[PDB]
């Protein structure tokens, strides 16, 4: 009784006022037998009450009980149980004892959950979870340290983006957009249909569906503007042709495709199923298993420049189920190229913050380990070229020549040569402060050659020849000049 | 002021009775807004779209109830959540048909089981039928994460007090048999199932390590009983008819990869790698605990009256599984009692502070404690070669790596040995002993001698530090 008088209170504010239906609904032995199983049973954990509406002469509202929970159904368009609000009761405790305590002492309201949703709302499900559970895991995995807390945020939030994206996924109006006779219903002319200007018209559209499909269909180099951006591309492809695969297979634009077929009008419905998204919808389907993370270009540190190579090219080993054209042995060449200019871009970010003016301290540990960072990428790369050797094996057909003559060859003999340079900068240092009594007077001639060589290395990026060439003309006849000091 | 009194409903519906203080919050208080660290976010929060939930917090602090957008640390607080409905503003609609309620009052584990289990799997019928049918796809990967957790929430009560998880294996109804969507979603449920099926039951004494720094004869008796109920609650799950009816569909289907895997690649009893049987077979164990004494009752003759008891049910190995009393596992189990014993010994020298002992009382505590512990000790070696003279045969034959904390411990209170020996040793000697010089060179040697050596035995007790781990350097 209490739990009717408080479920009757409840309902009130929420939509209308109380009713004698509301109350005969309750009163009703159905609901109730409903509502005595869910309190005294473990197994029934909902109630749900179907605000039902019937329209005629005048809108009429009844209320009936179910275990079933249809919320979605009465937004759903052109139904009996249209525009039906819908309750939610939840409870606690799943053990009958407790149930029983908690109704004769303890609050309804934490004894009972409510959950209310609109009547004919599409993303009303999408919205309930991103709003109330997609902050409640985010606030308590920070909070409280748990199992794979990451994994689970994560995970709540490829949730929600599908949830998202299924409200509007739904087709109107790349946008296709269908006849407006069409888009009222598909046989709302009954002799009509065999006309020369509708016909025409669903031809053009089609035709504009088919060019706009194609001028999409039709890649960039994979030489260029970097890795990263080559596998947002791909997986814009893939979700962008993910979408128009839903588009075509919308019943509506398959509709008129099959209006096309009863008129006989072939030359859309073929170009159609053949012109257009299968070899693409393949390749990228193979494409998908690479496993990206933008590591390098977020790193500051060498350490994390290493272990990002480790992660990159372990990621990378499935280079397998990928498709042969996109994953083609040149196409692969030309991302390790652009995966070290990636690469090469962080290194100069890095040395930015400076091994030219800094001492020697900081020059030691950052050629270590850009040495070590190097030595990584050797030995992980020639791994990965043990499986572009895995790659000829089943694939003997056709073979990618090493196009091995890339500007990472000409910028890693120029680490090389910064390598030496600093080095023997290094020793020297040393060595001319055992040398020479007047320690000053010796290394003011060593960093007047260091510091007119580091103000000549301007021209590194443009020319390494000018900048490495101009330096050494410098650099090793005015060191060769202290090895004549050397030589005293 | 209309949404302010369907609040006032709504929290009553959901957390108890409208407070004065809630009453007094009706108006916008300043004070309020300033213990709770926020602006008027829910007045910015009807008319703006980006924001989309509101909670209310029921704090309890000394026994009084208090109650922003974004939720709080809530471990003693129900929370009452409101959701805007694409509907802003508007008079004539009503408010709660553009608003939603939810309850988190629960644990959200739990409570997340069951808002979800309880309302969105039954659901998904006609948003598909009406659309593109792979939002179900998508239901069916949201039918992963929330239960997966609950049962798993048993394993976090573990987790929060303590390396023991209990799975939750989800499974998804189809509506159509033949289906590469359905066959495909089922076969990959159950291939994350056998992972982790296999990541319970392949926890090898090496994961016990990778995972734990510390380890016990404790932890290793509950850690098998432990393994011997989680494998028991798997098996019902996999037992459960449901269960075993997608492994039949997947059958049926012939994706024949699901199927075989799970009978073969699992580790459980029903399969046929016999691990669990292992456990049932080590069921039969009896264990005490003596030695785990932390209060004072643990004397060092306690313990060593605990080391002969222990040393005496150890005597059971004949008639033990040989394999889980296998030479090479039984010194484990004899390196866990050294560990325990170490604990304990460590325990007792706490309270013991020798080193700062007045200089009239100096070495007295240190030689009581000290012979004590060397008794402990030297009980601990010669019953234990008792032990060693059980070399037997057994599944395994092993060499003994007895190299425990004890003995190092053992070094420990050696240098404390010589040291405080030779200070009592010495100073005993060296008060009554001066010289046979005249007078002002004896009182110069008692002022002398005392503080020369008060000094190397201070510097000694300092660098006797680090023979925990290097007894040699100490």
């Amino acid at each position: 009784s209490k739990r009717i008088a408080w479920m009757k209170t409840t309902i009130c504010d929420s939509l209308q006022l109380k009713d004698m239906i509301v109350e005969e609904s309750f009163q009703y032995e159905k609901n109730k037998n409903l509502l005595e199983q869910f309190l005294s049973g473990e197994g029934l954990n909902k109630i749900f009450a179907y605000y039902q509406v019937q329209e005629q002469a005048q809108n009429d509202d009844i209320k009936d009980t179910g275990a079933q929970d249809p919320v979605l159904f009465f937004t759903t368009g052109d139904l009996e149980k249209i525009q039906d609000k819908a309750v939610w009761f939840l409870r606690i405790t799943n053990p009958a004892d407790d149930k029983k305590k908690a109704s004769q002492q303890d609050g309804n309201d934490n004894d009972i959950i409510f959950g209310e949703i609109t009547p004919n709302t599409v993303p009303m499900l999408n919205a309930l979870m991103e709003s109330v559970y997609s902050r409640q895991i985010d606030h308590i995995i920070t909070e409280k340290i748990q199992f794979w807390g990451v994994a689970e945020e994560e995970q709540v939030l490829e949730f929600q983006q599908h949830s998202n994206k299924f409200s509007s996924e739904v087709r109107e109006a790349n946008l296709m957009s269908p006849g407006t006779e069409h888009f009222k219903l598909d046989y709302e002319a009954i002799s009509g249909l065999s006309e020369s200007e509708k016909m025409q018209h669903y031809e053009m559209k089609f035709n504009e569906w088919i060019n706009l499909i194609s001028s999409q269909l039709n890649r960039k180099d994979e030489k260029d503007a970097g890795p990263a951006t080559e596998l947002i591309y791909w997986r814009s492809r893939m979700q962008k042709i993910t979408n128009w695969s839903e588009q075509l297979k919308s019943k509506d634009f398959q509709i008129v495709k099959a209006s096309l077929q009863r008129h006989k009008n072939h030359d859309n419905q073929r170009p159609r199923g053949d012109e257009s998204l299968n070899e693409a919808k393949d390749n990228v389907k193979y494409l998908t298993t690479l496993e990206k993370f933008i590591e390098p270009l977020y790193n500051g540190t060498p350490q994390q420049i290493i272990d990002t190579l480790p992660a990159l090219m372990n990621a990378i080993k499935m280079i397998h189920t990928i498709a042969r054209f996109y994953n083609t042995t040149d196409k692969m060449t030309g991302l390790f190229i652009k995966i070290t200019n990636q690469m090469i871009k962080n290194c100069k970010d890095r040395i930015l913050n400076m091994i030219w003016e800094q001492d020697p301290a900081e020059l030691i540990e950052v050629l270590g380990s850009c040495i070590k960072l190097y030595c990584e990428y050797k030995k992980c790369y020639n791994d990965t070229k043990e499986k572009v050797a895995d790659m000829p094996k089943g694939k003997t057909f056709d073979f990618s020549d090493a196009q091995i003559f890339g500007k990472f060859d000409t910028f890693v003999r120029r680490l090389q040569k910064l390598i030496e340079i600093f080095s023997n900068i290094q020793q020297f240092n040393a060595l001319a402060k055992h040398n020479l009594e007047g320690m000053d007077v010796l290394t003011n001639k060593f960093k007047k050659i260091i510091d007119d060589f580091k103000k000549k290395g301007h021209n590194l990026l443009d020319t390494a020849n000018n900048k490495f060439d101009r330096d050494w003309v410098e650099f090793n006849v005015e060191i060769s000049h202290l090895d004549g000091e050397l030589q005293n | 002021d209309s949404p302010e009194d369907f609040i006032i409903n709504r929290l009553s519906q959901a957390l108890g009775i409208q407070k004065e203080k809630i009453k007094k919050s009706l108006e916008t208080q300043q004070d309020d807004k300033g213990e709770v660290t926020n602006k008027d976010e829910f007045q910015g929060f009807i008319q703006q779209d980006n924001s989309t939930n509101i909670l209310w917090v029921s704090g309890q602090s000394e026994k009084c109830t208090f109650y922003q957008l974004p939720p709080i640390d809530k471990f003693k607080k129900k929370g009452i959540a409101v959701i805007k409905l694409g509907l802003h503003k508007l008079t004539n609609e009503n408010v709660a048909k553009d608003v939603v309620v939810v309850e988190i009052t629960n644990n959200l584990l739990e409570h997340l089981n069951s808002v979800f289990n309880e309302i969105m799997s039954p659901v998904m019928q006609n948003p598909l039928n009406q659309q593109g049918w792979t939002d179900l796809v998508a239901k069916d990967l949201m039918e992963k994460f929330n239960n997966y957790v609950a049962q798993v929430y048993v394993l976090l009560g573990q987790i929060k007090g303590k390396m023991l998880p209990l799975p939750s294996h989800k499974l998804t109804s189809s509506d159509t048999t033949p289906d590469k969507d359905k066959a495909h979603v089922f076969e990959g449920s159950i291939i994350t199932w056998t992972k982790q099926i296999k990541n319970v039951l392949k926890l090898e004494p090496e994961q016990l390590l990778k995972y734990g720094n510390d380890p016990g004869p404790l932890a290793e008796i509950e850690f098998w009983q432990n393994k011997r109920d989680n494998l028991n609650l798997i098996d019902s799950q996999l037992k459960s008819v449901e269960v075993q009816n997608i492994l039949h569909f997947l059958d049926n289907n012939k994706s024949t990869y699901t199927t075989p895997f799970t009978k073969l690649q699992a580790e459980v009893k029903k399969a046929r790698l016999e691990a669990n049987e292992n456990y049932r077979y080590l069921f039969t164990l009896k264990d005490l605990f003596s030695k785990l004494q932390e209060s004072q009752p643990s004397d060092f003759p306690t313990l060593y009256e605990l080391f002969i008891p222990i040393m005496h049910t150890i005597l059971l190995i004949y008639n033990k599984s040989k394999t889980y009393n296998q030479p090479p596992r039984l010194v484990v189990l004899i390196r866990e009692i050294c560990n325990a014993i170490i604990s304990n010994a460590q325990a007792f020298v706490d309270k013991d502070t020798i080193f700062s002992l007045i200089d009239s009382k100096e070495t007295t505590e240190a030689c009581d404690k000290l012979q004590v512990t060397l008794d402990v000790c030297s009980k601990f070696k010669d019953a234990y070669f008792e032990y060693k003279a059980k070399a037997g045969g057994n599944w395994k034959l092993t060499s003994n790596a007895l190299f425990v904390r004890l003995d190092s411990f053992l070094e420990r209170c050696q240098d404390i040995l010589h040291l405080t020996n030779t200070i009592v040793q010495f100073n005993k000697l060296e008060k009554i002993e001066l010289g046979g010089t005249k007078g002002k060179t004896l009182t110069e040697s008692i002022a002398q001698i005392f503080k020369e050596f008060e000094e190397a035995v201070q510097a000694f007790t300092s660098v006797s530090y680090d023979i925990m781990n290097i007894a040699e350097k100490k």
